[PDB]
């Protein structure tokens, strides 16, 4: 991770 | 201005030059950007719960057109890129990058900025929907919740997660009590609503989680009758269950993590990736040494115990009936 979304 | 001017400006990285053109195509928006200042943005900053410190910097900072031109003409078309969007949930969560800190408090705070200028538009699409205010603003608060966070984990003023304020900004995302509600599709199209868990408003207790679970179907079929979800879906470190080896009964995450039903595989062991989930929302993570951590709490003992056995974990993906 650390990043996030959602796509 | 032209979008390489702006990005080389701002000191933002070449791989941003997709982004910039898309907005220096989209334009400003009809409805010309409007910053509130003075006592008028301290009122608002409160109303969003943003801390003192921070308000009265962010008010301090606030930009202006003709001496910071590169950084006015992003929040122009960051703002309509946002706000072309209100009300759809299946456009993907874009609310551009940070700005490099070298940019002072302008460039720290400039998606508060973004946030601010884009509230009217919001609260307009709330009243469309006929969403009652105090639900409007209670949504809206997270934004005092993630500048205090940015604070929290680097030391100065911020507010570095303009991807999720974007839900938000777009009128698709809702706090109902204790939990957040979003509308959503799965893969296949089907409605549903994301679950969502702030910090703010202390422990996921079973009575405050079950109200807000009972206020998401007439909420949701009150105002987006047309999206007729029927259940909630999660994806979460929350609901790993390997925390069932550290955390006790009495744990607020074992007991409400019960009533969920798990549809992902069970992760392979050496996949690291759920690491950095954890990381970020017991400790705000920022590459510290793991001896460094607190560890008051049992999650918190938990968290580094876990990984010091080397050991991971997992974000898990499951679904509870809406009531
Ligand atoms: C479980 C059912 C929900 C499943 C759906 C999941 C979908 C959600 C998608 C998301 O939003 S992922 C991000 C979820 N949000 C966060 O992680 C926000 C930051 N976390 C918190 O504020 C708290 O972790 C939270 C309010 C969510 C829960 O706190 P509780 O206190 O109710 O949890 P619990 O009762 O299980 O805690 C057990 C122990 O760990 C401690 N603890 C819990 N969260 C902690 C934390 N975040 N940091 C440090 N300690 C924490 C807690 O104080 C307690 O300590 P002691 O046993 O020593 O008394
Ligand atoms: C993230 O997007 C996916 C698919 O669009 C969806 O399944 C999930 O619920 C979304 N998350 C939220 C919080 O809306
Ligand atoms: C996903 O991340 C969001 C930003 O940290 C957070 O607000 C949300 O609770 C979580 N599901
Ligand atoms: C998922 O993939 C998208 C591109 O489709 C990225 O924008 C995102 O950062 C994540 O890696």
């Amino acid at each position: 991770x650390y990043x996030x979304x959602y796509x | 201005m032209d979008p390489e001017t702006v990005r080389i400006a701002l000191g933002l990285e070449e791989r941003t030059a997709a982004w910039l053109t898309e907005l220096d195509e989209l334009g400003p928006p009809a409805e010309p950007v409007r910053l509130p200042r003075g006592e008028e943005a301290r009122d608002l900053l409160r109303r969003l719960e943003v801390p003192e410190l921070d308000a009265e910097e962010i008010v301090a900072a606030a930009p202006d057109p003709d001496r910071d031109p590169a950084l006015w003409w992003l929040l122009e078309r960051t703002h309509h890129a946002i706000v072309r969007h209100m009300g759809d949930h299946r456009a993907k969560p874009r609310g551009g990058p940070p700005l490099p800190y070298e940019g002072g408090a302008a460039a720290r705070y400039f998606h508060v900025y973004v946030f601010l200028a884009t509230v009217p538009a919001v609260r307009r699409f709330h009243a469309e929907r006929g969403i009652p205010d105090e639900v409007g603003w209670e949504t809206l608060t997270q934004l005092g919740e993630l500048v205090a966070i940015h604070r929290r984990k680097y030391g100065q003023g911020g507010m570095n997660m303009q991807w999720w304020t974007t839900y938000h900004l777009r009128g698709i995302l809702y706090r109902l009590g204790r939990l957040q509600f979003s509308l959503a599709t799965g893969k296949d199209g089907t409605p549903h609503l994301g679950l969502a868990v702030p910090e703010w408003g202390g422990p996921l207790l079973p009575k405050a989680y079950d109200e807000s679970l009972h206020r998401a179907r007439p909420f949701f079929d009150r105002h987006f009758p047309e999206h007729g979800a029927r259940v909630a879906w999660g994806s979460s470190w929350m609901l790993d269950p390997q925390l069932e080896e550290y955390l006790t009964e009495d744990s607020n995450i074992i007991q409400l993590a019960r009533f969920w039903t798990l549809t992902d595989s069970a992760p392979e062991p050496g996949n690291a990736d759920g690491d950095s989930s954890i990381l970020e929302f017991v400790f705000r993570y920022n590459g510290q040494p793991l001896d460094e951590l607190p560890q008051r709490s049992s999650l918190e003992r938990a968290v580094i115990a876990h990984l010091k056995a080397g050991r991971h974990w997992h974000m898990r993906t499951g679904f509870v009936k809406l009531p």
